[PDB]
């Protein structure tokens, strides 16, 4: 028995980006078809959830808008998979998705025709997580630099500024990783291994955004988006298909 | 364009 407070706030950006990461959502099928429009519906929730955790970010604001606006249509899937990979970790009852508290996806269900090609790519996130046995801090760090992980082409109109931004939260990683209580040596391993973890975000965000796009695009597969992930993909696609994207890399792959 | 992430955004 305690008195009601709030937990304190010391002054390091983990212990902030604790304190504005978004609760989860609750969702509130055997058909690919139908269990895809779902997830889609819950997907809108979350990034908008997403949108108002970003301008929480401390630096993000400070970005000129039109940056703001392309750092978010640029990694959303990056972060929503994330996301998805760290819920489905955490409830350590084997390979399922946990996309919400009422919305588990099991093996049975993953195998569904339709189903398998599209949950493998999200299984993965997951499975890495566990493997690497990612901490709270270093995730939340890591999921902030997914936010920072794929940029114009041609720059940033507040260039500068993102990259001073971009390498507080890679020095937070490593406050992250420190903090754990490793010795020097498996320090450097370990920073290497969640950058390389990083890095492989962008192949698997690939698969999901072929998938995002072809079923949106296909009116015909009458899948349906909500409103707000409707317009950012609408937003994202040019851009995509133009090669515009460029992803930031730890390793030159 | 994007009227949503704009409003959202302000
Ligand atoms: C394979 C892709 C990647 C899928 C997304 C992967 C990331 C994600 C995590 C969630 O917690 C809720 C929704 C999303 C954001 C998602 F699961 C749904 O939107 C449907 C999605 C777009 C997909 O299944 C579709 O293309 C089906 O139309």
């Amino acid at each position: 028995m305690v008195p009601a407070a709030l937990p304190q706030l010391t002054p390091t950006l983990v212990s902030l980006l604790e304190v504005i990461e978004p609760e989860v959502l609750y969702a509130g099928p055997d058909s690919a078809w139908r269990i895809m429009t779902t997830l889609n519906m819950l997907g809108g929730r979350q990034v908008i959830a997403a949108v108002k955790w970003a301008k929480a970010i401390p630096g993000f604001r400070n970005l000129h808008l039109d940056d703001q606006m392309t750092l978010l249509q640029y990694s959303w899937m990056s972060l929503m998979a994330f996301a998805l990979g760290w819920r489905s970790y955490r409830q350590a009852s084997g390979n399922l998705l946990c996309f919400a508290p009422d919305l588990i996806i099991n093996e049975q269900r993953m195998t569904l025709p339709c189903m398998y090609d599209q949950c493998k790519h999200m299984l993965f996130i997951s499975t890495e997580l566990q493997r690497l046995q990612v901490s709270y801090e270093e995730y939340l760090c890591m999921k902030t630099l997914l936010l920072l992980s794929s940029v114009p082409k041609e720059g940033l109109k507040s260039q500068e500024l993102f990259d001073e931004i971009r390498m507080t939260y890679i020095k937070e990683l490593g406050k992250a990783i420190v903090k754990r209580e490793g010795n020097s040596s498996q320090n450097w391993q370990r920073f290497y291994q969640l950058t390389k973890l990083l890095d492989s975000m962008h192949d698997v965000v690939e698969n999901l955004l072929s998938y995002c796009f072809q079923t949106f695009l296909d009116k015909s597969m009458s899948i349906e988006f909500p409103e707000m992930l409707a317009e950012i993909i609408t937003n994202q696609i040019p851009k995509y298909s133009n090669g515009n994207i460029k992803k930031l890399l730890f390793h030159q792959k | 364009e994007n009227a949503l992430l704009r409003y959202l955004l302000d």
